[PDB]
C-alpha cells in the first residue's frame, strides 16, 4: 500500500527524520506517530510533492509507531503503512 | 468502507481500454456483483477522473430500475474499483451485433424503458445520460438499464458544434437509437468523421422502405435541428406507434 | 490539402502531453506558423481522438483577434500535425508563475480581452470554453490568445454537480480568472476534491487585504450560485473598474 | 506519402477507412485494388497525401 516503503533515513536523541518512496500524484501524506501501546497519537500533515518529513520533541528510550498513509485527491487515503523506532 | 479483500473474483464480463470488469462476490453474504476496474494513470491522461468522480456521486442520488446501480467503490495504488449492479444479459451493442435489427415490439419497449429513466434523470435535474448501446446493460428479465461509466453518431448539433444544450439533447439520442434499433445503424453514419459531422448538422438521414409509417413519425420528431421542436418524455411514451408495440 | 513538405520545421517551443510543438515556417508563402506534432498511438491509446478533432472543427469557425487561429490539419501513418498561429510570447500560466500576480490594468485589460472573445462566441451560441492560463497565449502586443486541445477550479456550481448549464457557465470562469490574476490562485482551490466540490458549491472564497473594492465588486457579481444572477458581458466591459484600467 | 506504389498493390500498415482512385472506391481491409493517384482516407483526420 502507498507508501509502499518507510525508513528513518538521521534519527536524533530528540528527533527523527523519516522517508518513504508512487507512481500517482497525491494530495498530501497524513503522519501520525505514537508510542507502541496508552497515549492519544499526534498528527500532521506534509505536502503530497514531498518524500520526507521531520517529527521531533519525542523522549528517549521509547519505542515509537510511525503509521503513514497518502491521500488521493478523489478517491481518498490509501491504506497505512506502519514501522518502530526505539529511541 | 469496502476493500478488495471483501469480494470473491469471478471470470471477466469484460476488457476494453481504459479497463475491465469481472463477476464479483461479496465473501460475507455471497451476492453476486459486478467490479468494475479503471486505471487511475489511463484517466488521468485524458481528463476523465474528473467527470468519472463526479458520476459517481452524481449516480448515487438517482434509483430507477432502469439505471444501472452503483454500491460503491474503492481504489489503490494504480486501479479504481466501482461495484456495480450485475448484467446478466450483457449490452445491448452486442445484442445488436448479432441479430443486425430488433422487431418493433423489442424496439418500443426498449424506447419506452429509456425514456421512463431519462424522464426520472431530468426530474432529479440530471441533464446528458450517454445513452449509447454500448452503456444500455440488460437485466434478467430482458429490462434495458443504463450504465454511464464512439458517441459522435448518437449526439445532437448542438454538443457536437459546442453549443449550449438541455435536456432536449436525450430526446435526440433517443430517436438516433430508435433508428438504429430497427434498421441497424445510426442513421447519420458515414465513412469519414467530417462526413458523419456534416450529415448531422444537416440532418441528412433517409427511411428504409421496411420502416413502418408509425416509426417514421416518431423518429422524424425526435431527430429536430431546433431542440425546441423536439417533443418531450412524456409526449414519447403517449406516441400511438409507442403505446401500440411496447409492454 | 496539406503536408510535411510545405514546412520548415524548426526549433522545438515546448513539449505536450501527446507529441510537441515546433516552429514550423512554409515553403511558398514564408509565413512563420506554430505546428502541433501530435503522436496518433498517444491520442489513440488515451482516448482523446475524438475530442481534439470535435474541437479542431469547432476551433476551425472561430475567428478573433483574441482567439488562436486553427488554419488547417494534415496527417502521417503515425501523427498528426496541426497549424496553429505562432504565439511568441508563451502562455499566461507561465507568465502568472514567474511573477505572482499581475497588475490591477493588466488583469481589466485581459478581462477586457476575454470578455470581447466570449462575446463573439455567445453571439454564434458557442459557450463553455477552456479559457484557464494554462490555454491562454500572449500574442506580439501582449494580446490574450485562446487556445484549445485539476480543471474542476474553474467549473461553475451548475457543471460540478451534473445539471443543465447555459452560457452564464463563462460568466462564472471569468470571475475566477480575475481572481486567480489579482491573488495567483483560484477562489475555491482546496487540497480533495469534496472540499473543492463544496467551496465551489457553496460558493466559498475570500478576498484578501490587497483587493481593491472595484475589483472584488466585479468578482462578487460574477461568482454567483444562481447563474441568471450572473451579469451580462456587456455589463462586465462597461463596469467601472473595468474602464477605468482596461485598454480597449 | 501513405506507400508501396491491373492489379495494384499497396501494402499500406497505416488504418485506411477506403482507397479511392483516379474513381472508385475499395474497402480499407483490401490491400490490392483491380483496375478495370490513389488517395488514402482515414476515418478522423481525412486523406493522405496523394501519389503518383
Ligand atoms: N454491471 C455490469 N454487468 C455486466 N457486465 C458489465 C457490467 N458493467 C460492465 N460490463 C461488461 O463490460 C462492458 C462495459 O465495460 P467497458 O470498459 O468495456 O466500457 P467502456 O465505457 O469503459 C469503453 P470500452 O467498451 O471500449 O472498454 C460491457 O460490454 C459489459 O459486458
Ligand atoms: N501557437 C503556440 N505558439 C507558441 N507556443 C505554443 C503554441 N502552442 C503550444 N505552445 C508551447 O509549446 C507547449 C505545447 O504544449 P500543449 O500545446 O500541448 O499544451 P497542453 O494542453 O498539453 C498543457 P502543457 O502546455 O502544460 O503541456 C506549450 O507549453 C507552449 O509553451
Amino acid at each position: 500500500s502507498v507508501p509502499t516503503k518507510l525508513e528513518v533515513v538521521a534519527a536524533t536523541p530528540t528527533s527523527l527524520l523519516i522517508s518513504w518512496d508512487p507512481a500517482v500524484t497525491v494530495v498530501h501524506y497524513v503522519i501520525t506517530y505514537g508510542e507502541t501501546g496508552n497515549s492519544p497519537v499526534q498528527e500532521f500533515t506534509v505536502p503530497g510533492s514531498k518524500s520526507t518529513a521531520t517529527i521531533s520533541g519525542l523522549k528517549p528510550g521509547v519505542d515509537y509507531t510511525i503509521t503513514v498513509y497518502a491521500i488521493d485527491f478523489y478517491w481518498g487515503s490509501y491504506s497505512p503503512i506502519s514501522i518502530n523506532y526505539r529511541t | 468502507q469496502w476493500a478488495l479483500e471483501d469480494f470473491e473474483i469471478g471470470r471477466p464480463l469484460g476488457k476494453g481500454k481504459f479497463g475491465n470488469v469481472y463477476l464479483a462476490r461479496e465473501k460475507q453474504s455471497k451476492f453476486i456483483l459486478a467490479l468494475k476496474v479503471l486505471f487511475k494513470a489511463q484517466l488521468e491522461k485524458a481528463g476523465v477522473e474528473h467527470q468519472l468522480r463526479r458520476e459517481v456521486e452524481i449516480q448515487s442520488h438517482l434509483r430507477h430500475p432502469n439505471i444501472l446501480r452503483l454500491y460503491g467503490y474503492f481504489h489503490d495504488a494504480t486501479r479504481v474499483y466501482l461495484i456495480l449492479e450485475y448484467a446478466p444479459l450483457g449490452t445491448v451493442y452486442r445484442e445488436l451485433q448479432k441479430l443486425s435489427k430488433f422487431d418493433e415490439q423489442r424496439t418500443a419497449t426498449y424506447i419506452t424503458e429509456l425514456a421512463n429513466a431519462l424522464s426520472y434523470c431530468h426530474s432529479k435535474r440530471v441533464i446528458h445520460r450517454d445513452i449509447k448501446p454500448e452503456n444500455l446493460l440488460l437485466g434478467s428479465a430482458g429490462e434495458l438499464k443504463i450504465a454511464d461509466f464512439g458517441t459522435l453518431d448518437y449526439l445532437p448539433p448542438e454538443m457536437i458544434e459546442g453549443r449550449m444544450h438541455d435536456e432536449k439533447v436525450d430526446l435526440w439520442s433517443l430517436g438516433v437509437l430508435c433508428y438504429e434499433f430497427l434498421v441497424g445503424k445510426p442513421p447519420f453514419e458515414a465513412n469519414t468523421y467530417q462526413e458523419t459531422y456534416k450529415r448531422i448538422s444537416r440532418v441528412e438521414f433517409t427511411f428504409p422502405d421496411f420502416v413502418t409509417e408509425g416509426a417514421r413519425d416518431l423518429i422524424s420528431r425526435l431527430l429536430k435541428h431546433n431542440p425546441s421542436q423536439r417533443p418531450m418524455l412524456r409526449e414519447v411514451l403517449e406516441h400511438p406507434w409507442i403505446t401500440a408495440n411496447s409492454s
